[PDB]
């Protein structure tokens, strides 16, 4: 597996809710709670959105919420708006003290 | 409790032959001084209180040290899960044997320090140690509705008075507690994909007790304070099952798996003394 | 109020104490025993359970399974020892590593007679006599046969019953000894020797390997708990 | 409602909690059994009778 | 006398002539759920005599310059017969085991086999990745698996083994394989005995248990002494591994589980 | 404060980066590098900790990458220690400093990156 698994992209309507999945495996989110996501732009360095599972850093709004299911965690962003667009990465820590990315999932908003 | 007496014996001469042996058996030759020399008459008064596994246990361990500050807002709150495997020593003396069960009293030593000099001095501290049930909601913040504690147990410690001392009883689902388990939580059964069915091996429930969850009750002050709090775990009233060998290379995860230290014994010749 | 007065040692955490506390789970409804076999009580218990120790701990036989097995061979009689240990079953090397040891590296005081058990693990058609010493300590460690027959000493004739023990018994100054290798509390010496040889037929293999083993008696106890030096762990 | 018991003269003990895992240990109970790790046997041996193998 | 001994069980009868005297494990002889003890309320299926009788595994192979062998229970007669379709049709299932290992040899060969009946017999992994190992690899079924004489870590980060690492003195668990004898164990000496015979009572912390998710027992054998003999070039003689289970009872009756493979 | 050490190119020859930080920062939190090739997502490549002289690689570069520290200036460094033509991407300096409430073992504290550099784009061609 090494990298988590997410989908290429994802599209949604203005005011719509989209959910952005993150499935990984037994070692990594269905064994620990250090789950987190990023937030990039083009040419930036990335933004942390969620830290812990469920967890908000201060400064991003309450339309970013994140829970996770067992081997698997989702993001979801509710009511979407054009300064949303961009690019979304997962993050994950496994139990043989190595740290790994999601692929990234590409939002776009209609 | 006492041991039995050493008998006077005479030289022998008889077909008795207590000295040969079968360990192919897998018995023990129960043998006593008696059996091969000429021994004399001793009255023994030595005891094993002190070998009883409640004499063994009988000991507080530290087992978590779990850090939290008071801070103008990094780590106003914290949440430990709760086991035994991440110190050495309490593990290997549960893990000489197979299942367990027992009564256990938690205690709470908690340290604080400050960590900067110019930013004045501050009033002493109130430590709230919350217990979350498996299934309770985890705080997201150190002032989330949370810690209202209406059915969390839930431990008010002031700083400076004497560690806060809790028992709790035998809480384990099962009759007694696995410490290993030759097994998984799931099977994967044929015409699923490589995404399902998979599972730790000797995992069994992926979060057995719960978790505490330590935080500083009172508002910040100027200076950061930084805390830890020691959580140590003492048995009681224990009983014990099926007994194994003790381990004898580091300790490498909660599982019996190891990468180091693979070396344990030293050189020395064979005949040597 | 009733008038109270605190002695010294209030307020203090001792982690031996035996004190009752509140709990936390109240009116809790208990999972029931049931009649699990096995069930240990004392760990003495454990202790008289014979363990195969690791004898032979050259350099080119430590950390593998052939620590366990000393070799013998049918070459001609010399009295020129086979194995050799001293009575620190806390702090021998090759004692220590035995589940007497283990058991032996948490306490601080150990007494009680030992069991020696030897088997013998060559070919039926090979036949040998051994003798198996105990010297008690005070004088030069027995380097020759003539020297380790004047101490405690069992001949074992090698026959259909493969297996023999020597019991060495309790011979101290001290009604307990210490386990960290103190000359006061020193046990003695404990080796083995040819006594004729072992005699071998043709179409039989000539090396043969014995395997010893260790456990305590009924006399035995343990007195002060401490931790070992055997586990750690790092930062 | 006491307990007393001795020491090896006497001591008490008051159990102040109605919930049993907040009892203290007791001094008690050094019963052994060794016989069914060191001989566990299905026919019994004599330590002094030929144990044939 | 004692050397020589007959076990029946269901049709089934092994007949030993240089047997060592068996051991019942921990002096308990396999029993049925008493009434004082029960967890499930429905009724248990007994099969008896079409499941408690003799099966018997692959034979394997003891060479000079072998490490030891591994079996699970109940997970090595996952394919024997009604207790395996009895085992992969309930939920919980309880049994003992009669355990007997075979190994004749003759008088002019020498080695000695530990054979010891391990519970919770857990063994450690291939990687750095801790509790990693599959289904597939940790249920081997009757061909068991094997010993190694040293550690090696799987260096594969796209196909991982996720197997088995099981170093022979370390007893494939930390533990020094001479301290391997406070489990219940008989030692198969080709001087002396041909056949080992472990009793073993179910133990575990509950009354039954989902035999296919878990193992209760677990059979080691190890060579204690290597097998020689006076030929210069080689030998190897087999070691035949025969177990009858002991008081099945089978609860929660529901479709068939098969379970994943390769 | 996190400073990024320029822009390069070579084909085949050893590459060295260069952070620079706060001495807060250098003092109590640990150094996270990544990766990204362009339009290919984030790659982590290991950790260098001068709290206490200790550093982890990704088994994707455990043969190739080493980092290093100079306790006097608050600098650490990481060298590749040989290039291909699928490094050609943009790298990252990070330092961990939120830390996450659940406890790391049962000892410490465990900390996600939230501060990232400027970076540095590096490419491997002829
Ligand atoms: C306020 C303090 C509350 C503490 C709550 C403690 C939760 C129960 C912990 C029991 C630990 C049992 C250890 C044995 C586990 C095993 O090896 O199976």
């Amino acid at each position: 597996q090494s990298a988590l698994t997410q989908p290429a992209s994802v599209s949604g309507s203005p005011g719509q809710s989209i959910t952005i999945s993150c499935t990984g495996t037994i070692t990594d989110i269905g064994y620990y709670n250090y789950v987190s996501w990023y937030q990039q732009h083009p040419g930036k360095a990335p933004k942390l959105i969620i830290f812990d599972v469920t967890n908000r850093p201060s400064g991003v709004s309450d339309r970013f919420s994140g829970s996770k299911s067992g081997n698997t965690a989702s993001l979801t962003i509710s009511g979407l708006q054009a300064e949303d667009e961009g690019d979304y990465y997962c993050f994950s820590h496994r139990s043989n003290n190595i740290r790994v990315f999601g692929g990234g999932t590409k939002l776009t908003v209609l | 409790n006492n041991l039995p007496d050493t008998q006077s014996s005479g030289p022998a001469h008889s077909k008795e032959t207590p000295a040969l042996t079968a360990v192919e058996t897998g018995a023990t030759n129960p043998l006593v001084p008696s059996d091969t020399v000429q021994t004399r008459h001793v009255i023994q008064k030595r005891t094993r209180s002190e070998s009883t596994v409640e004499s063994f246990f009988a000991r507080g361990a530290c087992v978590a040290i779990i850090e939290v500050d008071n801070d103008a807002p990094s780590k106003l709150f914290s949440v430990w899960k709760i086991t035994y495997k991440d110190t050495v020593q309490l593990r290997r003396k549960l893990e000489f044997f197979t299942y367990s069960r027992f009564d256990m009293e938690f205690t709470f030593v908690v340290t604080s320090n400050y960590t900067d000099a110019n930013n004045g001095h501050a009033l002493n501290q109130v430590y709230q140690i919350m217990y979350i049930p498996p299934g309770a909601p985890i705080p997201g913040k150190w002032n989330d509705y949370t810690w209202q504690t209406s059915s969390n147990p839930s431990v008010f410690y002031t700083y400076g008075a004497p560690p806060a001392r809790i028992s709790v009883p035998y809480v384990g689902i099962a009759n007694a507690y696995s410490h290993f388990y030759d097994g998984f939580a799931k099977v994967p059964l044929a015409g699923q994909a490589s995404t399902e069915g998979d599972s730790l091996y000797g995992a069994a429930s992926l979060n057995d007790f719960g978790s505490l969850a330590v935080r500083v009750v009172n508002d910040h002050n100027p200076t950061k304070l930084t805390s830890k709090i020691r959580v140590y775990m003492k048995p009681k009233h224990v009983r014990v099952w099926c007994p194994r060998p003790p381990r004898a290379v580091p300790y490498y995860g909660p599982g019996v798996d190891y990468k180091d230290g693979l070396a344990p014994l030293p050189g020395k010749g064979l005949t040597t003394y | 109020g009733l008038p109270v007065l605190n002695t010294p040692g209030s307020n203090q955490y001792l982690t031996a104490d035996n004190y009752q506390s509140p709990c936390a789970i109240p009116e809790f409804d208990v999972t029931p025993p049931i009649d699990i076999p096995g069930e240990v009580r004392n760990m003495m218990e454990l202790a008289e359970i014979d363990t195969m120790i690791p004898l032979n701990l050259t350099n080119q036989r430590k950390n593998t399974m052939d620590m366990y097995r000393v070799e013998l061979n049918d070459a001609a009689h010399s009295d020129t020892p086979i194995l050799c240990l001293s009575l620190s079953p806390a702090s021998d090397p090759r004692l220590a590593h035995t589940m007497l040891g283990e058991i032996l590296n948490y306490y601080t005081h150990w007494a009680g007679s030992l069991k020696f058990t030897f088997l013998f693990c060559g070919s039926m058609m090979a036949t040998g006599k051994l003798l198996v010493s105990y010297a008690p300590p005070g004088a030069e460690a027995p380097k020759s046969r003539k020297e380790a027959m004047l101490g405690t000493h069992v001949i074992w004739d090698i026959g259909l019953q493969s297996s023999c023990t020597m019991v060495v018994p309790w011979i101290s100054n001290t009604t307990y000894r210490q386990t960290i290798n103190d000359s006061f509390t020193e046990g003695g010496y404990i080796s083995m020797f040819y006594q004729t040889r072992v005699v071998v037929p043709l179409s039989t293999p000539r090396k043969m390997d014995i395997l010893g083993f260790v456990s305590a008696c009924n006399d035995f106890s343990v007195r002060l708990l401490r931790d070992t030096t055997h586990i750690s762990q790092e930062a | 409602g006491a307990q007393v018991s001795s020491q090896k003269i006497n001591y008490t003990t008051i159990n102040y909690y109605r919930d049993s895992a907040s009892n203290a240990a007791s001094k008690q109970d050094f019963a052994q059994d060794p016989s069914k790790f060191t001989e566990p046997i299905k026919d019994v041996l004599i330590k002094t009778a030929p144990t044939l193998n | 006398s004692v050397r020589v001994m007959q076990l029946t069980l269901g049709n089934s009868t092994i007949t030993t002539q240089e047997a060592a005297n068996s051991v019942v494990a921990y002096g308990r002889w396999p029993e049925y759920i008493k009434d004082s003890e029960a967890n499930p309320v429905d009724q248990p299926t007994e099969p008896d005599v079409a499941a408690c009788r003799f099966y018997t595994l692959d034979t394997v192979t003891w060479r000079k310059e072998s490490r030891g062998w591994w079996w699970k229970l109940p997970d090595a007669l996952k394919d024997m017969g009604l207790f395996g379709q009895n085992m992969f049709y309930h939920y919980l299932g309880r049994a003992g085991y009669t355990v007997h290992v075979q190994c004749n040899a003759s008088k002019f060969h020498q080695g000695a086999l530990g054979v010891f009946a391990v519970p919770e017999m857990c063994l450690a992994g291939d990687s750095t990745t801790h509790m990693f190992t599959k289904y597939e690899n940790a249920n081997p079924g009757e061909k068991g698996g094997e010993f190694k004489g040293s550690f090696t870590l799987d260096t594969n980060a796209t196909n991982p083994a996720r197997n088995f690492c099981p170093v022979d003195y370390l007893f494939g668990s930390g533990v020094l394989a001479g301290n391997a004898f406070v489990y219940p164990h008989q030692i198969i000496n080709l001087r002396t005995n041909n056949c080992a015979t472990l009793v073993l009572p179910y133990v575990n912390s509950l009354s039954i248990d989902s035999m296919t998710k878990h193992n209760n027992w677990g059979i080691a054998i190890l060579p204690l002494a290597p097998l020689d003999f006076a030929t210069e070039s080689s030998t190897e003689i087999p070691i035949t591994l025969t177990i009858a289970p002991m008081c099945c009872e089978f609860n929660g009756l529901r479709n068939i589980t098969v379970p994943r493979t390769q | 404060l996190v400073q990024s050490g320029a822009e390069l190119k070579k084909p085949g020859a050893s590459v060295k980066f260069s952070c620079q930080a706060s001495g807060f920062t250098f003092t109590t939190y640990d150094i996270h590098w990544v990766r990204q090739a362009p339009g290919q997502g984030l790659e982590w490549m290991g950790m260098i900790s001068p709290s206490r002289d200790s550093t982890i690689y990704a088994q994707k570069f455990q043969g190739r990458v080493t980092m290093t520290s100079d306790t006097s200036t608050s600098t650490v460094y990481m060298e590749l220690t040989s290039l291909r033509s699928e490094d050609t991407a943009l790298y990252y300096c990070a330092t961990a400093s939120r830390p996450s409430a659940w406890v790391f073992r049962s000892l410490y504290t465990y900390y996600y990156m939230d501060v990232w550099g400027t970076g540095t784009t590096v490419t491997v061609s002829s």
